[PDB]
């Protein structure tokens, strides 16, 4: 097999698989748990560290560390274990055989790209590699050359407009506000009912709550008075110990931070204004093409009601003449990987790689020239 | 006392100690523990001199705890047993403490942050129905810790018996997105001191013996500036070993249990708590703030509560912060540390600052009507009277 | 239990770089030129003829207490400690009784310095000296050895 | 508390 | 005192003072900060809004709004607070007593002049007023009647040639590219090192960095390779929290946008071509007089190396016969105000005013006739 | 990050 490999390396998840395939082969969380007690039972596979789903199975006795935060890698020692867990254990392939396609958010520090490319060669001995923008890959899977992508993951949220394969970097915007900032906000408001979640493991439980009961309100202030009057939104959730909780108002107050970050204290503007303000920075000619081809990506865009609230708010700002059409496919949680298998399966792409010899002569700084 | 003669009262209603008094007071009138004790028969004890009521409260319970099964109504800032909490409020408003008439008085109260709402609604529901207080206010423990210190800007550290919370303020502008709670306080220490004394063979399983270990903690236990130096003293010498005589005459001996128990405020994993201590949390709360405000937080760190009264805590806290400033801000430049300006306000009256601040805000607002919450307002609106404070309730 | 976060900040010690550390004073006038101390030829020429009691006072007259240098102190100690070791055990009370108070205290300082590094029979003598100087000077002589911030 | 911790 | 008042009202700063004086009495930024939290400490001078240096002192808890953007006033309610803060608090004078001289950039919408004159009379009850072009005042302070001025401020950059007091409006050119567009560009490239500045307060910090460490490169491509080889340009900056940063290449990439706006995506030409293309629109006879009397103004022209790079580029375009002489006085950050105190101190100017009665009969449209 | 935000 000479198929290229693709790795997303999001803030929360690691989506991996082969090129040419339609969906990733391995999906696991980007966490590395180290125990918090002393294991005295000997000969029982008691390892110094656990990775991926093997940690979530043992989260009770571990401290879960997300090595990535807001897109940046904070711990490179742990991140080697992630990739090592991806190739050898999940995909069950050597990396020196195939190439790999990595991803990265825009407006990240250059030292993050310099280190990844340094690691794929000097550590894993890959033959070549490449580093793409996450939003751009989402459009390849969408089958377009015109449209603005809004990828919202676990740590980062960024907009990227393109027009006929010509990206406008002056209009790209980033916003460090994503699911992990929402998960933490949910744990702060759940105290109002009487539910306390502090531990990292308890943070993963609340993640499962967020992605099962939280929806977006088309009108926040209207549904605010609905819950005050009735008990229709009061859904329940069963904790693993058997306890039971109930959340009403807290289902749509969590994702509203995307549209009102002032709850989190952040001075920034909502995603509904960010993607709009990005479009206003593009040329006056191509705005209409992007109002129609407005695409969403990332797991954070899987809330129900997210497409209707964006369409509502965008219409209110933009002129009444322009027609706002949101694109929200039912696989937008993996769109960035799907485009990667597409982009690596192309004949034109076989020259954009950064081979072993090119890194040997230019060093890791070649990534800035080769990879845009 | 207000213009109309109505006494203005300030009750902290803490988790381990009640601090009740009147506005403008520079001390509190009465400081007694928040426990209720019912009678009990035990074979070891024999007493028939002092009358033991069916419901003893406060200082007359803790003094007679040998003949009682005491129980704390409040735990971690939250109220568990209301029927035992009202018997405490009565004692607080009765002929034994603050012999006042509730119908002709104003009251100021406190709740810690990020607590449930039903614990606040149910208190106000009680003050207007049961006691029918004329005017009520529910203050924030952080803002009061500044009034007593005479400030408008300062990160607060308020550690008590059940709760340890951190609330930054900047020129009177609340920043609740930075409020943090550590789940460790004087009760989680008192348990850890029993689990350590158990190695020496001393067993304190009963509910009365829980107070006896609190007194052992308040007297002996302390905090180590450099924990390595303290461990040398316990390995090389035997000077830390003190002695405490119990009510039953039995004598015990306490050594390295003096700095190991309260170290759980800085090394909290010793009591099975995942996270970081009060110093690395206070440094991370600040590093979350806006970059221009950080410079004035380091200068105005304010302590409070009685779990900050361990000998050596502020010095230990100043130390651990400068280690982190050096390590993460300055990246290891010792030469720049001389310019790092940090001042930890550790006044020895920090045991009651949540109350003193309540005396100060009451005397300032005793004679205003848009401040308090009236019985008439609660009859009309109900629990929605709290919207005056900005607390969204229906 | 165990922790799983970086706890390396608690290892560095900031108290070393402190500004409130104590600073004791020294004699500025002695740093440039040190006191010459008891010259060996003076005492020695008095030892050749056997005049011990006068070589005795010659060694206690000069004493480089104000000197920051340690060699002249060490040379001074070896001189007086050479003198005390050559005395006749019956003559010591005759010599100790001659001294004023301020010489008995300086003597007991040199005595507690001879015990640091003894020869074969340097200490059986100094214990006899210690008995006499204590009979005159009492415990208060020793306290002015402990409290003395300036070594002999 | 009601869920998590006792209180 | 019957001395006339002068007010610049730039996009970033408000320079104020009396006529006849040599330097302005009050200089403060044109910002209006409103708090982002709820002030519960009562009786503590907690105002609804702050203005000027009182905001920069409290920027941490505020959202700084520049009411002016690219020369135009976007918020007139806030701009009254600016003028009200100028007269009553800074200058400590009533405006009805003295007249006032305002300024404005060329090719602005007429509604901006109509509103200022409406505000000075109907709100402040001034006796008269006048509205001058900013570039023209710079030449009065320069002591000339022949020369082309290039005023570059915080929001606007415009060229104005004059010949013997006869202005050529057909040759005036404007360029919406100035310090605030450079400050934003600096915050985008600083991410490459790993420094993130998003908040408005953090935008003011970066302003202080820009005006302390950024210089102009006589040859951009040459110094680009200098920094890649050595570490000589690596200067450092101390943030108020005590953190420290270091910037090399980013010191001359920020102001180069003035000479290469393609970094910002703008299709426009650099200032070095704008002032040249303006001269080429003048008569063939008077070009030589303007090549010599080439003046700079505005705070944006205070970079070191700006005069030498303009002289270099202008020489390369213009013929070798013409001698290029740049004029860059050490007070060019206040030249536009200095000329205003001059122009109002003249006897000939006492008739060019627009009195109260003239506005009463003709309305605010008189400004188009009186004020050129 | 190094300055601004944690990472
Ligand atoms: N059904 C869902 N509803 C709401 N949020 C979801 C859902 N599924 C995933 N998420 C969120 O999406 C995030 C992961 O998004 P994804 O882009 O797939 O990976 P990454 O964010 O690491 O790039 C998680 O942090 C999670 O909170
Ligand atoms: N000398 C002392 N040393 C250490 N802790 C003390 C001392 N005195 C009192 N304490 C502690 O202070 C706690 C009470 O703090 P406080 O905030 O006043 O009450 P609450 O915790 O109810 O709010 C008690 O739990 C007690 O353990
Ligand atoms: N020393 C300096 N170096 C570089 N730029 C400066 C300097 N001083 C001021 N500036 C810039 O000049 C601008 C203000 O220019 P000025 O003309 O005085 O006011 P305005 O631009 O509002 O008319 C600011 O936006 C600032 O970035
Ligand atoms: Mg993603
Ligand atoms: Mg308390
Ligand atoms: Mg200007």
């Amino acid at each position: 097999d000479i198929a290229a490999l693709v790795v997303d390396n999001g803030s929360g998840m690691c989506k991996a698989g082969f090129a040419g395939d339609d969906a990733p082969r391995a999906v696991f969380p980007s966490i590395v748990g180290r125990p918090r007690h002393q294991g005295v039972m000997v000969g029982m596979g008691q390892k110094d560290s656990y990775v991926g789903d093997e940690a979530q199975s043992k989260r009770g006795i571990l401290t879960l560390k997300y090595p990535i935060e807001h897109g940046i890698v904070t711990n490179w020692d742990d991140m080697e274990k992630i990739w090592h867990h991806t190739f050898y254990n999940e995909l069950r392939v050597a990396p020196e055989e195939h190439p790999v396609l990595l991803t990265e958010a825009p407006l990240n520090p250059k030292a993050n790209r310099e280190k990844m490319t340094q690691i794929m060669f000097e550590t894993f001995n890959t033959p070549a590699m490449y580093v793409a923008i996450q939003a751009v890959l989402s459009l390849y899977a969408s089958g377009r050359t015109t449209g603005i992508v809004m990828d919202s993951g676990d740590g980062v949220t960024h907009t990227v407009p393109i027009y006929e394969g010509y990206a406008l970097p002056h209009a790209i915007l980033r916003l460090d506000l994503a699911g992990r900032d929402l998960t933490d906000y949910l744990m702060k408001i759940l105290t109002e009912r009487g539910y306390s979640f502090t531990t990292t493991a308890e943070r993963e439980i609340v993640r499962d709550i967020k992605e099962k009961l939280c929806y977006v309100a088309l009108d926040f202030e209207q549904e605010m008075a609905t819950a005050a009057s009735s008990s229709s939104l009061e859904k329940s959730y069963e904790l693993p110990d058997g306890q039971v909780i109930t959340i009403g108002n807290e289902r749509f107050r969590c994702p509203e931070a995307l549209f009102q970050p002032s709850f989190l204290g952040m001075e920034s503007c909502g995603i509904h204004e960010t993607t709009f303000n990005s479009i206003m920075k593009c040329d006056v000619d191509i705005r209409k093409d992007l109002y129609a081809n407005t695409v969403l990506s990332g797991g954070t865009t899987m809330y129900p009601g997210i497409a209707d609230r964006m369409q509502k708010e965008i219409t209110a700002l933009a002129p009444s003449t322009m027609k706002i059409k949101i694109i929200a496919p039912p696989e937008r949680k993996y769109s960035v990987w799907i485009g990667g298998s597409i982009l690596a399966s192309l004949s034109t792409f076989q020259q954009m790689w950064i081979s072993k010899q090119e890194y040997d002569e230019s060093g890791p700084s070649i990534v800035h020239r080769k990879c845009f | 006392m207000d213009s109309q003669g109505r006494k203005v009262v300030v009750c902290d209603n803490g988790t381990g100690f009640v601090k009740c008094g009147y506005a403008g007071s520079n001390f509190p009138e009465h400081i007694f523990p928040a426990l209720v004790g019912r009678p009990i028969i035990r074979s070891t004890t024999k007493v028939g001199n002092i009358e033991i009521k069916d419901l003893m409260v406060g200082d007359e319970a803790s003094e007679l705890r040998s003949m009682l099964e005491v129980n704390y109504p409040m735990e971690n800032g939250i109220v568990r047993n209301w029927d035992d909490m009202k018997h405490l409020w009565d004692y607080t408003f009765g002929p034994e403490k603050l012999n006042i008439d509730t119908r002709n008085c104003k009251i100021l109260l406190t709740e810690p942050p990020m607590n449930p709402t039903k614990n606040r609604e149910k208190i106000v529901e009680v003050m207007f129905e049961t006691y029918q207080f004329s005017g009520v206010y529910v203050a924030i423990q952080a803002v009061l810790t500044l009034y007593a210190q005479g400030l408008l800007t300062g990160v607060v550290v308020d550690s008590g018996d059940g709760v340890t919370h951190i609330c930054p303020v900047y020129e009177g502008f609340s920043l609740p997105h930075l409020t943090r709670r550590l789940d460790i306080a004087g009760r989680d220490i008192t348990r850890y001191l029993i689990k350590l004394l158990l190695l020496r063979g001393y067993a304190f399983n009963h509910s009365a013996d829980f107070e006896t270990v609190r007194m052992i903690k308040e007297k002996l236990c302390y905090v180590g500036y450099n924990i390595e130096q303290e461990q040398k003293l316990a390995l090389e010498t035997t000077v830390l070993v003190e002695s405490y005589t119990l009510p039953d005459g039995r004598i015990i001996k306490v050594g390295g249990e003096r700095f190991e128990a309260p170290e759980a405020l800085f090394q909290p994993h010793l009591i099975n708590v995942e996270g970081v201590g009060v110093a690395e949390l206070l440094f991370n709360t600040i590093q979350a703030a806006d970059i221009d405000t950080r410079s004035e937080f380091y200068k105005h760190i304010v302590l409070s509560g009685g779990s900050t009264m361990y000998p050596g805590l502020p010095s230990r806290l100043e130390r651990e912060l400068k280690q982190l400033y050096l390590e993460r801000v300055l990246k290891g430049d010792v030469e720049k540390l001389s310019k790092f300006k940090i001042r930890i306000e550790d006044p020895p009256r920090r045991k009651h600052m949540v109350f003193l601040g309540g005396a100060v805000l009451a005397d300032i607002m005793k004679d205003k009507d848009n401040f308090w919450m009236t019985r008439q307002e609660y009859q009309e609106k109900g629990v929605r009277v709290l919207e005056k404070l900005g607390v969204t309730v229906r | 239990a165990r922790n799983t976060l970086s706890s390396r900040f608690r290892r560095v010690d900031i108290d070393e770089f402190d500004e409130n550390k104590f600073v004791d004073e020294q004699e500025e006038a002695a740093a440039a030129a040190a006191e010459p101390g008891p010259d060996p030829s003076e005492v020695d020429g008095l030892l050749r003829q056997g005049d011990m009691l006068r070589a005795f006072h010659a060694a206690l007259r000069n004493s480089p207490v104000n000197t920051k240098n340690q060699a002249v102190k060490e040379r001074a100690q070896g001189v007086v400690l050479k003198v005390l070791t050559n005395f006749k055990s019956s003559e010591i009370e005759q010599a100790v009784q001659s001294l004023d108070r301020n010489g008995v205290d300086l003597l007991m300082k040199y005595i507690y310095k001879g015990f640091e590094k003894p020869t074969e029979n340097s200490s059986a003598v100094l214990l006899q000296w210690h008995e006499k100087a204590l009979a005159v000077g009492g415990l208060g002589s020793i306290i002015r050895v402990l409290t003395a911030r300036k070594t002999v | 508390w009601x869920a998590x911790c006792p209180a």
